[PDB]
Formats: structure tokens, C-alpha cells, sequence
């Protein structure tokens, strides 16, 4: 309206809770072991790539 | 540095044979037939790629 106004006449206290991520696993990979493993033949071929 | 780093490889690869005979491709055409040349080249072209 234009002479109509709407003010508040209490208050609540609201806690609200927000999860956010901040790290993920730190993994590391030893490349020869994974593709080839104990075989020296996978690994020779390997070099070449 | 990561920029330097990214293009430095992307040369070394160009030293890679990649299971070809050679890591040149002139080699190849001077040293093959077409037809096992198709194939070494086939190799190369994937991994460069």
C-alpha cells in the first residue's frame, strides 16, 4: 500500500550449520610397479614411450 | 616454470618411437616400403597424438 509499513516486534536466534570441503586424499601412484610390476620385460618396453 | 615444463615434454615425445622402428619419420620413408611404413607411421601419428 502506499502508506502501509510492516515492522517486527521480535527476533530468533538461528544457528544454521554449512559443510564445505577443504582437502581431498593425497595419493600417489609409482607408475613402473602399476603397469608392469616385477616383469623387466613390461618395463624395458615401457622406456620406450 | 609449468608452461616451460608442459612444452619441454611435449618435445622429448617427439624423441619417443613408440614401439616404431624410429622416432623419424624421414628414417622410416628412407628405410621402408610403403606398406610397413604405413604401419610404423600409424604408430608414431597414435602417440603423438
Amino acid at each position: 500500500s502506499n502508506n502501509s509499513i510492516a515492522i517486527p516486534t521480535n527476533f530468533t536466534i538461528s544457528v544454521t550449520t554449512e559443510i564445505l570441503p577443504v582437502s581431498m586424499t593425497k595419493t600417489s601412484v609409482d607408475c613402473t610397479m602399476y603397469i608392469c610390476g616385477d616383469s623387466t620385460e613390461c618395463s624395458n618396453l615401457l622406456l620406450q614411450y | 616454470n609449468h608452461n616451460a615444463q608442459a612444452l619441454n615434454t611435449l618435445v622429448k615425445q617427439l624423441s619417443s618411437k613408440f614401439g616404431a622402428i624410429s622416432s623419424v619419420l624421414n628414417d622410416i620413408l628412407s628405410r621402408l616400403d610403403p606398406p610397413e611404413a604405413e604401419v610404423q607411421i600409424d604408430r608414431l601419428i597414435t602417440g603423438r597424438l
